[PDB]
DNA sequence: CAGGATGTATATATCTGACACGTGCCTGGAGACCGCGTACGTGCGTTTAAGCGGTGCTAGAGCTGTCTACGA
DNA sequence: TCGTAGACAGCTCTAGCACCGCTTAAACGCACGTACGCGCGTCTCCAGGCACGTGTCAGATATATACATCCTG
DNA sequence: CAGGATGTATATATCTGACACGTGCCTGGAGACCGCGTACGTGCGTTTAAGCGGTGCTAGAGCTGTCTACGA
DNA sequence: TCGTAGACAGCTCTAGCACCGCTTAAACGCACGTACGCGCGTCTCCAGGCACGTGTCAGATATATACATCCTG
């Protein structure tokens, strides 16, 4: 029996239990620790993905570009933090121009 | 004209299973506790052991051409056309201001403005508390508001919650949407190209924090029939494929020899066959062939499947050490009549024979089956032939929660003088 | 050819559930692995240290979530905190 | 309607009134022993938006400055209104004579109008809302706030 | 009151501590919102760090280790 | 009077345009020079993956995108529309790259 | 030349990428000094990170892991 | 009374060599322990990770200094890099 | 253009307590495997409450021994 | 399977909380005006390290000089 | 006050290659223990070289098996 | 003492470096002028995962519309 089958999250939570041990996070690491983490990881992987999925549909047709992916992460105020010290490649700016920059008459 | 050589399903090609020829007198059944039977404010007019015919909706005074079944929503559209409304007007399910909620009334023509611009309604869609009308021009009407998996109110994502006033829905898929597919809060249109679209929840692809209600696709390839039950979906690709992706708690998609659906799989058709129609409920699913023999799967706890004990299949679910649980394998049985079309509900299967003969194979404790006073469940089908609709040739079958929308017209010699056979 | 155990497959799989058609890029389908990288990482150390500054030589869920809450942003945290709870309850309820 | 839907409808009505600058159902009249007073020409219900305390907006001493020059000339009446707009003293100095009516509203501790902060995309707006059902002909009044010993010594009507 | 607590001859004090030549009118309570903000950001993760070891009395080192994680590791106590 | 666009509209579109693209806006061959240049002062006689190479651009390309971005406020906030030298610097201190 | 490499229609390009309404005269090569600076800060720790594993060919992940340590962890390659 | 293994003594001792009279404060004599804390820490992880991103399951001097160089600022690094070198050569030359 | 009113740099008597070193102890480390104008500064009077300690009450952090369910 | 970390009831006692009158530093209020804003791995042996106790010199303290510095007639 | 010159949003035919799914394989995971003025923008002509690929040479990263000195 | 990670000579082959003429996009130069700056743990079983191969639909591409938008007589 696959533990990910058991717990019900996709991203292999045996690789989480096995990345953890030899990743040297600590001496010991309980069964659930990989699990709850796996599900922490996937509720992210998922919450992330679909922001692109909705956005990438919006601009492009089907497949996400990088500058789609980050075109999402900029816009979700929650993630915007999460990925606020990062630099997702090929992104470019979710555009903005200052109020004292656009036309005036 | 790149989009011309692309469309594989037509409006005309789905005309067989919706509208009819002659203006049929409607009928009702079961306990319509939410004023849903359409028998006025009368408390005595709610109860019904067996069939009837409409007083406020005569056959020639209303001209009832096209109906719409549902739990707490029973509507209609004439050839005129019209917008008859008989349902629990709480989630905006009536589509108007109205008790008068149990008095069948035509919604005004000013509400929908394609009837003021050369077009008519192809079919009438009714979810658990939803409404929408696939207009002929291309645009799709709307009404009501779906009830969520958690259990709350939403209409068009976060820009609308309760849609009591009936309004058109904006552009979703360039190719004109052919048919509809009701059941649950899970409305599931079909484009001209064969792009299985999908609004509401469809919970049983997956997400959170709303923003999904208002869309849109996707899945499938080029489906001709989109045939939705409550928490069970049905699809069939123009390349003769048979799919069903939903809440397979009790084998409601028929794609599991064991007792939820991730990506559509369903049917193993041996030799050859052509499915004429199909429809389903919460734990009761059915598709019928072009020859006549049926093909249904569902649970066997509420007597949703009509196969009373003796007629029990080999590939059927059980308990650990108890009674029969479910039937995830298809089959039309041997002791069964020439079924022409079908209609379904929670577990109250209102069928329709070739001679217009009713046969209610389901839970008739709330008299949805319509065979007089009897609290037990219909373990197989039940040949109905009472004073009103024994001779009267049946047309459009229906079912909701605790109901079964009958209807048709009184038959002539061509009925008795031809089908005197017995 | 040493086996590069990449989240590629797993990263792909979770796409399907959220969105069936389609759909990614090569540059991005790396970008995903570096969202899985920084999290798996950042999470493990507010997990690791937690154990040290609460004196227990074994990383339980006890920590993993505590970090998870302490590490994820506001509404998202409670969400994945919920999704863990779920994958926590299902892991226990297996055969 | 929900509590959020009623607040959004109440905010959209207040934003339209602040934008148009409409001061309907109100006229100037000479009150006995108060100079100019604002009186109602139509019945105002409880919670209805009366009029914005309109003037020149600025920072903390950015209103308490023309104060140190308006003390140098006593004739110009005290028309400054200070307030804490999101941690920072943000006001509306209505010392200059204009056609706006909010600056001419008299003082009363148990009046028929309450002063509240109404934010519109970052810019603070002092608004006067009816505390109770205001009768036609009666004077519009609101609590000025300055209950200090120096101010109450110079004009004793602030107490009542 | 709490935010009134950070009072003028202290904002100022704290501001003359970086050579602030003159504090403007609005500027003052802005510091309260900020000092609120900063307070807010911090106490929260910190209490949350007390939580993950079940202390009803919040530790100093909890303040500190959280004062680290945030990004301005303070030295002295710890 | 031939066809013309009043001073600003053009580069305003430059914003529209350059704010749209995911196109690394400074020539590759050129950077490989600058890339290999600062190599020398580090470690004489070296090689680097063309892959790696890109990133180095990527980041500092990106870094610059926001540090020019942040720099926009630096003169926006100085009664200015046009970004001069000091403006660039001011931002460095509020980052603490220098001060 | 190297610093001449970061040429006007690219600084600009890079600067219009943050809505720069107009680049001033001096401002341009200032970017070269900065882009030098940034280049400088980085390549160094990175090469130093190649050193601590003895690679004469500098890895991309070396660039990356160093691009992390500095403080602007880039995503994609790694 | 659990034994608080504080750098106090050691922190004091190294003061004497640099300066004999005197001389510290209580607040500062904690501040010292949090200069020893952040370094011992920051150093160990550019040591730890080094091992992972150069695949060796044991932290040698090989790493410790590499970090030390990679972690200390410019002139200081070469200095302590020298002082290590020294304490490296003396450790080897013992009986 | 300059001498007198503020208050800061500076000097030295003097008591206080924390820095610093001695000691029994015990466990961890060792060893072998320009100009209109108003906002804010400066200074003195009125007034709020911070800082002070004196101290009793006890919450609850901290430590220990035991049983046993967790995870390598 | 099984070594053992973790659960946990049990218990010593540090340390946080409420108390509460009082000298007074400090927050507050206000008038005058001018500079200034802003628009133009494991068993064993044992001494290194820490908690504990104790004496006094570094430094806080304060009256008291002299001093550099800022400003109007 | 407004219609015509720029160039951006939009539509659709069409070839290309990377996304995506099948397969033998092997190891890791699973299980039991306001105003003077100049600086910079806009646009067209001259001119530098980036980008292109075609490709041969081989540095050096990467992997393997063996001996042995390092450190728990 | 001793299990074994690390040193290290040995070896396959990816991938980085130099080459080098050419269409042309782009950097460069310059004139005109107006908006804008600036001053006023371990043995075992085995299938999950990855490298490899292969077919095609998402998307880059480009001629070609129609479109929103900016500006002087």
């Amino acid at each position: 029996k696959t533990r990910s089958s058991r717990a019900g999250l996709q991203f292999p939570v045996g690789r989480v239990h096995r990345l953890l041990r030899k990743g040297n996070y600590a001496e010991r690491v309980g069964a659930g620790a990989p699990v709850y983490l796996a599900a922490v990881l996937e509720y992210l992987t998922a919450e992330i993905l679909e922001l692109a999925g909705n956005a990438a549909r919006d601009n492009k047709k089907t497949r996400i570009i990088p500058r789609h992916l980050q075109l999402a992460v900029r816009n979700d105020e929650e993630l915007n933090k999460l990925l606020g010290r990062v630099t997702i490649a090929q992104g470019g700016v979710l555009p903005n121009i200052q109020s004292v920059l656009l036309p005036k008459k | 004209k790149t989009h011309a050589s692309h469309i594989i399903n037509a409006q005309e090609d789905y005309k067989h299973m919706y509208l009819s020829v002659q203006p049929l007198d409607i009928f009702c059944w079961g306990t319509g506790s939410m004023c849903e039977l359409g028998l006025g404010p009368l408390a005595k007019n709610k109860e019904v052991k067996r069939p009837r015919l409409n007083p406020f909706l005569p056959r020639d005074e209303a001209k009832i051409i096209s109906f719409a079944v549902g739990g707490m929503h029973t509507l209609a559209l004439d050839e005129e056309s019209n917008v008859w409304s008989w349902g629990c007007n709480d989630v905006g399910a009536l589509g108007r201001d109205t008790e008068l909620e149990s008095t069948p009334a035509k919604i005004p023509r000013e509400s929908f403005p394609p009837l003021a611009e050369g077009h008519k309604v192809v079919q009438l869609a009714a979810t658990d508390n939803m409404s929408c009308a696939l207009f002929s021009n291309g645009e799709v009407y709307a009404w009501g508001t779906f009830r969520c998996n958690e259990g709350i109110l939403g209409f068009y994502q976060d820009k609308i919650k309760i849609q009591k006033t009936p309004w058109k829905v904006p552009t979703f898929s360039k190719y004109n949407i052919v048919q509809l597919a009701p059941g649950k809060d899970h409305i599931l249109f079909l484009d001209e190209e064969g792009m299985v679209f999908a609004w509401g929840n469809g919970q049983q692809m997956e997400r959170f924090r709303l923003k999904t209600l208002d869309p849109r696709p996707f899945g499938l390839r080029h489906v001709k029939y989109i045939a939705s039950g409550e928490n069970h979906c049905f699809a069939l690709t123009k390349d003769n494929k048979l799919v069903s992706w939903g809440l397979n708690q009790f084998g409601q998609c028929g794609v599991s020899e064991d007792v939820l659906v991730t990506k559509p799989k369903r049917l193993a058709l041996p030799d050859n066959v052509v499915i004429r129609s199909i429809a389903a409920g919460e734990h009761h699913s059915l598709i019928l062939s072009q020859d006549g023999d049926l093909y249904s799967c569902g649970r066997l706890d509420m007597f949703e499947v009509g196969i009373p004990k003796d007629n029990l299949p080999e590939y059927t679910y059980k308990d650990v050490h108890g009674k029969a649980r479910a039937v995830p394998l298809p089959t039309k049985l041997n002791n069964v009549p020439k079924f022409k079309s079908v209609a379904a509900g929670s577990h109250h299967s209102v069928a329709v024979a070739q001679n217009g003969i009713a046969y209610s194979w389901g839970f008739g404790e709330t008299y949805a089956v319509g065979l007089g006073p009897f609290e037990d469940d219909t373990e197989v089908p039940t040949r109905i032939k009472n004073t009103a609709t024994q001779d009267h040739n049946i047309i459009l079958v229906g079912c909701g929660g605790q109901f079964s929308v009958s209807g048709g017209v009184k038959l002539s010699d061509e009925d008795a003088e031809k089908r005197a056979d017995e | 050819k040493t086996r590069k155990e990449s989240y590629a497959i797993y990263v792909y799989k979770v796409l399907k559930q959220v969105h069936p058609d389609t759909g990614i890029s090569s540059k991005a389908m790396s970008i995903m692995n570096s969202f899985v990288n920084d999290v798996f990482e950042r999470i493990a150390g507010e997990a690791s240290r937690l154990a040290h500054y609460n004196k227990r030589s074994t990383i339980t869920s006890r920590e993993i979530q505590t970090a998870v809450r302490l590490l994820l942003p506001g509404e998202l945290a409670k969400h994945a905190v919920s999704e863990g709870t779920k994958a926590v309850t299902k892991y226990t309820s297996a055969k | 309607k929900s509590k959020a839907e009623l607040q959004s409808e109440e905010r959209k009505r207040i934003d339209e009134l602040i934008e148009s600058g409409k001061e309907e159902g109100m006229k100037i009249d000479l009150i006995d022993g108060k100079g100019r007073g604002v009186i109602a020409t139509k019945q105002f219900s409880r919670g209805d938006f009366v009029v914005e305390y309109h003037g020149d907006l600025i920072e903390i001493t950015d209103a308490k400055k023309r104060e140190a020059l308006y003390a140098q000339d006593p004739s110009t009446g005290c028309y400054m209104y200070y307030f804490q707009y999101l941690s920072k003293t943000y006001c509306v100095d209505a010392t200059r004579e204009t056609n706006r009516l909010g600056r001419l509203i008299n003082h009363s501790k148990c009046g028929n109008c309450q002063t509240k902060l109404h934010d519109i995309d970052g810019v603070p707006h002092l608004i006067l809302i009816a505390s109770r059902d205001i009768a036609a002909g009666e004077e519009l009044l609101y609590d000025y706030g300055d209950r200090s010993k120096a101010s109450i010594e110079a004009f004793p009507w602030l107490k009542h | 009151d709490n935010i009134q607590g950070i009072t003028k001859p202290a904002i100022r004090r704290l501001a003359r501590r970086g050579g602030v030549k003159r504090i403007s009118g609005l500027i003052y309570e802005e510091t309260r919102g900020v000092l609120k903000v900063f307070l807010e950001n911090v106490i929260r993760d910190a209490v949350t760090y007390t939580e993950h070891a079940k202390r009803k009395t919040v530790t100093a080192m909890d303040v500190v280790y959280a004062l680290k994680r945030q990004g301005r590791t303070l030295y002295g106590f710890g | 009077k031939p066809h013309r666009y009043r001073p600003g509209t053009v580069a305003l579109r430059e914003i529209r345009r350059y704010q749209k693209s995911t196109e690394l806006l400074i020539r590759k061959l050129p950077f490989q020079r600058l890339v290999r240049e600062i190599a020398q002062d580090f470690k004489t006689d070296l090689r680097f993956q063309s892959s790696a190479v890109m990133a180095l651009q990527e980041a500092s390309e990106a870094y610059l995108v926001a540090l020019f971005e942040d720099t926009n406020l630096c003169a926006i906030h100085a009664k200015r529309v046009t970004i001069m030298p000091k403006d660039i610097q001011l931002a460095r201190r509020i980052r603490g790259e220098r001060a």
